[PDB]
């Protein structure tokens, strides 16, 4: 629903096509005008030169019209050609964020929209497309007290996956991206090495789950 | 560029003349005017991209990692880092050619605030590493930054967390080399002298061009009125304007298409920073050569510099797989 | 060369107001009265050619406009990290512009900010496709 309004709000929310259609118009309006130069001429009408002038200089005054308004469509077929580089440029860029955002899920940084992206839908616009991404993003941030790794008995415990947190004397195992303390056990970490090297290793104790089914 | 006074030189008639060939000297302000827009638009892409200037802890304790030749040097006038001093210093009259109507203009964002961008984009990363690059700045030791790092390119973290001493050192011991490399080569910042000196060069020629005659008596607007009356000085004078008109359409056409190719890199640029330096990126050969790890901004003259530290396998045995 | 230089007239939408600032590029502003000859209608372009409210930036002479030494976000770029607005009697302003909100992470060696919560964030990126083909 926002984003509905964030665009009938804001006026120049669609300041890039519209720029585009108003530098065209400029550059058809300009080459359009250009035609009533005189270029040296003693008029800028084809058929006034004609009437007024005989052949001998009707023939140079033509000459001289014919160069100007040959370098100004030169001019204007260079800005033309310039910009639709752009345009091809930009269209390329539009091409590969459908395939990639749209078609996918995309793990760049910051390509589709802001934050950790997770889909994009494609809409339509008069000589342009306009891509919706829908994000997610941390809210709300905690912070605990880590260690690199724990030591039970003697064994440097590391996470499968995730981080150890501890809120104040208790100690848990949490997801990088959301606070899900879990109970720590040798399902969710793994020994590797002794724990007389890791530097800020933390002495706790790893729950092993297999001793409640022993004992019962 | 001063169209009018570029092609006349406060010359009425010769003023007069030029306005009966329509409106180039719009055309020519308009896209000058456009592509100076563009600069600074490439340039707030490029760098302006983290809203909160970050800043780091005044204890420099990163489990043994060094970062003094990135980090911004207080003592200095200028808060930039050694490797952007020196880079500033290795790069070097332009001024010199405000006589026939060419203004340079001046930066949008000055070289201080680019700095302070880069500072503040190397705080982030460095104390958030890239939690701040899509929400919320969230802390974290540089050790398990680093660790998660590893594990990023399918190396167990275990190892950082063995041989830390040894990361840090070999890390520092880059950093040194990378700086003495930098001192001692004046061919690594080869790119932006060239663009600089394509510049001074297409505008000494432009400035160049008012001296050519192009068929008329004299190359002096003033020598051809006090030499010749107003039926053969009118020809004489659209002459030189049409040499000087052709010139300028040829320099605009030109800038126009360096500052194509400038806006191309500079996208180029924009999206490494935000792949490379904001996060880590999987795309090989794209963040530097080997496994990516990281990456460290660092503002040049009209420039950017990346240094992309990465994770290289050293030494190999055989084995026997099944 | 004796001066020279473009003239650029700074004004917000004109819904807003009409009063509007002048810049002289890249020229001293005690040069500015005769720069411009004084030859012109006696309100209004007289009080935008010299006034108590003149300001020297390195990007040229700028007059109209109040220098306030707050900074805030740029809104009307004016150069040489300078820019302009209207904010306040509303008047024209000019100011240098801000890179940002200050900010310091409470980095520490043994402590870690972990996400309590989520949000789901709706973003909108336009991009030309094509333009007029024009014959
Ligand atoms: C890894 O191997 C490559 C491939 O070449 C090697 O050549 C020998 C050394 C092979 O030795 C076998 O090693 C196995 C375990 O790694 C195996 O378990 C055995 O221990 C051993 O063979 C067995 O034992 C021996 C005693 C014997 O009984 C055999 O019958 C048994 O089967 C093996 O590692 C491997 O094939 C090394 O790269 C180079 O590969 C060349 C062939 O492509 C090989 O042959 C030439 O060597 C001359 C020496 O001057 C070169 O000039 C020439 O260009 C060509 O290379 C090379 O000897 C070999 N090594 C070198 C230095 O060129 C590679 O070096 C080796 N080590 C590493 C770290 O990659
Ligand atoms: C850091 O985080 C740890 C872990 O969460 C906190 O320690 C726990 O805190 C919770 C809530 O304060 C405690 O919950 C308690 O549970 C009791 C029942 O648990 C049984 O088992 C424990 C051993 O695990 C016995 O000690 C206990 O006597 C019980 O036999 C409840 O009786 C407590 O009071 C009420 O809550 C329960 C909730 O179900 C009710 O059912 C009860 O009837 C009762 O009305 C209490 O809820 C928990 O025991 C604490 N320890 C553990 C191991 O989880 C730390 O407090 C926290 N520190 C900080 C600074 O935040
Ligand atoms: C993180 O990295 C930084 C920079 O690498 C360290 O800061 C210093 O870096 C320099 C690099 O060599 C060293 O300090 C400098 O030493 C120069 C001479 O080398 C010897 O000097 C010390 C003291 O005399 C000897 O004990 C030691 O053996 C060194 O080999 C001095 O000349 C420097 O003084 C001034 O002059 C030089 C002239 O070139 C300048 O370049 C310097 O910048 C400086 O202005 C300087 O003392 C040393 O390695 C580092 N420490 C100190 C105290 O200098 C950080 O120490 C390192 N670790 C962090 C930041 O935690
Ligand atoms: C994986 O790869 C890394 C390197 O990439 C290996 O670590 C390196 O190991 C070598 C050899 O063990 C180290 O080189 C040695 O360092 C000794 C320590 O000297 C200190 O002071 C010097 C002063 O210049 C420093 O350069 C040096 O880094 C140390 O800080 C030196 O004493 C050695 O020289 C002499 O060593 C013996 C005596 O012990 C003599 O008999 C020899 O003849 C030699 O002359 C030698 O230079 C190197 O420093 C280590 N790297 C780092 C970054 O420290 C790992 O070992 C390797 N791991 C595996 C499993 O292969
Ligand atoms: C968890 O994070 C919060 C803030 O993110 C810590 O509380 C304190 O918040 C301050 C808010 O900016 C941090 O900066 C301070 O700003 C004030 C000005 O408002 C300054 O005067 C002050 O010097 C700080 O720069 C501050 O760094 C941060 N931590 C502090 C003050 O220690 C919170 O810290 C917890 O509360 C404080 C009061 C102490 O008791 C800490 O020991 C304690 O941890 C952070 N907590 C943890 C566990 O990391
Ligand atoms: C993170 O930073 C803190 C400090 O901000 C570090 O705490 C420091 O830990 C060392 C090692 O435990 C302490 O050394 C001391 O040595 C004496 C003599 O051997 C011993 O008697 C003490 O008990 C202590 O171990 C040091 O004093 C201590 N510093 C402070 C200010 O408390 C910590 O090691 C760093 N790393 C981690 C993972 O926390
Ligand atoms: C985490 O737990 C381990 C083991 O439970 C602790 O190791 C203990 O470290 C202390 C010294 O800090 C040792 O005390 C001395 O040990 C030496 C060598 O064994 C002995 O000769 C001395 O007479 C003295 O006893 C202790 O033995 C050692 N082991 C135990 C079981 O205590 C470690 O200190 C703990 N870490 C923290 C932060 O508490
Ligand atoms: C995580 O954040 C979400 C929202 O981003 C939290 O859910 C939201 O919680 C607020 C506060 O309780 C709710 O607002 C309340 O709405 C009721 C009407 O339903 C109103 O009577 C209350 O006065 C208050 O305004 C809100 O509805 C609810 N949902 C949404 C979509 O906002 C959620 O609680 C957070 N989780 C944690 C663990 O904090
Ligand atoms: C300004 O007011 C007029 C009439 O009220 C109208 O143009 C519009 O409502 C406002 N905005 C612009 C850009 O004119
Ligand atoms: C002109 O302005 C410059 C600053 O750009 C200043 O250094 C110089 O002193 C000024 N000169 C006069 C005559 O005001
Ligand atoms: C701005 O600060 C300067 C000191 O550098 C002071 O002279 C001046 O009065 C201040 N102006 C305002 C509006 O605060």
């Amino acid at each position: 629903g926002k984003i509905q309004d964030s665009l009938s709000s804001t006026a120049s929310a669609l300041g890039k096509l519209q720029d585009v259609v108003n530098q065209n118009a400029q550059a058809l309006n300009t080459l359009v005008k250009q035609l009533s130069s005189n270029f040296g001429a003693i008029s800028s009408v084809l058929n006034d030169i004609l009437s007024r002038l005989d052949p001998p200089e009707a023939e140079v005054q033509i000459d001289r019209l014919i160069t100007g308004r040959l370098q100004s469509l030169q001019t204007y077929v260079t800005q033309q050609l310039i910009r639709a580089a752009e345009i091809r440029a930009s269209a390329n860029l539009a091409a590969t964020k459908m395939s990639e955002c749209v078609l996918g899920q995309s793990k760049r940084v910051d390509f589709c929209g802001k934050g950790y992206h997770l889909m994009s839908f494609p809409q339509s616009a008069p000589h342009g497309v306009v891509f919706l991404h829908v994000t997610y993003v941390p809210a709300q941030e905690k912070n605990f007290t880590t260690a690199p790794a724990i030591c039970h008995d003697g064994k440097a415990h590391f996470p499968r996956e995730g981080v150890f947190v501890s809120n104040g004397t208790h100690w848990f195992v949490t997801q990088r991206n959301f606070y899900e303390p879990q109970i720590i056990t040798t399902d969710n970490t793994f020994v590797s090495g002794n724990c007389d090297v890791v530097i800020g290793i933390v002495n706790n104790t790893v729950y092993d789950p297999l001793q409640p089914e022993l004992d019962s | 560029v001063d169209c009018t006074m570029y092609i006349c030189g406060d010359s009425t008639e010769c003023s007069n003349l030029l306005l009966q060939y329509g409106s180039f000297c719009t055309q020519l302000n308009r896209a000058l005017t456009g592509i100076a827009v563009e600069q600074d638009k490439n340039t707030q892409e490029v760098f302006a991209q983290v809203k909160q200037i970050y800043k780091t802890p005044p204890i420099k304790d990163f489990g043994g990692f060094n970062f003094s030749q990135i980090l911004p040097d207080p003592s200095k006038p200028s808060k930039r880092s050694f490797i952007e001093d020196l880079l500033f210093n290795k790069v070097t009259l332009i001024c010199a050619q405000k006589f026939n109507g060419l203004t340079v203009l001046p930066p949008l964002l000055t070289d201080e605030m680019i700095a302070q961008y880069t500072s503040a984009l190397l705080a982030g990363t460095i104390t958030s590493g890239w939690t701040f690059g899509a929400g919320a700045a969230l802390q974290i030791p540089f050790a398990m930054q680093m660790a998660y790092r590893f594990n990023g390119i399918g190396v167990t973290q275990n190892v950082l967390y063995e041989n830390q001493k040894l990361i840090a050192n070999q890390f520092n011991s880059a950093i040194g080399k990378i700086q003495d490399s930098l001192s001692s080569t004046a061919s690594a910042l080869g790119k932006l002298q060239d663009v600089v000196n394509q510049n001074a060069q297409a505008l000494n020629t432009l400035v160049k061009q008012l001296s050519s005659n192009f068929g008329a008596i004299s190359s002096v607007l003033n020598d051809i009125l006090s030499r010749l009356d107003p039926p053969e000085a009118e020809v004489q004078i659209d002459r030189l304007i049409t040499g000087r008109l052709q010139s300028l359409q040829t320099y605009v056409t030109q800038q126009l298409i360096r500052a194509a190719e400038i806006r191309a890199s500079a996208n180029l640029a924009a999206t490494k920073m935000s792949e490379c330096v904001l996060g880590q990126s999987k795309r090989v050969d794209f963040c530097g050569k080997g496994y990516h790890l990281m990456s460290f901004p660092q503002s040049a003259p009209h420039g950017v510099v990346f240094l992309h530290v990465t994770y290289v396998p050293a030494q190999e045995k055989n084995f026997t797989t099944a | 060369p004796c001066s020279f230089g473009g003239v650029s007239v700074i004004t917000p939408g004109t819904n807003t107001s009409n009063q509007v600032a002048v810049l002289y590029q890249d020229v001293n502003c005690t040069e500015v009265p005769v720069a411009i000859h004084a030859d012109q209608l006696t309100p209004t372009w007289r009080v935008y050619s010299t006034g108590s409210n003149v300001f020297q930036t390195r990007a040229g002479c700028l007059i109209g406009a109040e220098h306030v030494n707050n900074s805030y976000e740029c809104d009307i770029p004016i150069g040489a990290g300078i820019c302009a607005s209207y904010q306040t009697s509303q008047s024209i302003i000019a100011y240098t512009m801000s890179l940002g909100a200050e900010n310091s992470v409470a980095y520490s060696n043994n402590s870690i900010a972990i996400p309590t919560n989520f949000t789901i964030s709706v973003t909108t990126e336009i991009l030309p496709v094509s333009m007029t083909k024009t014959s």
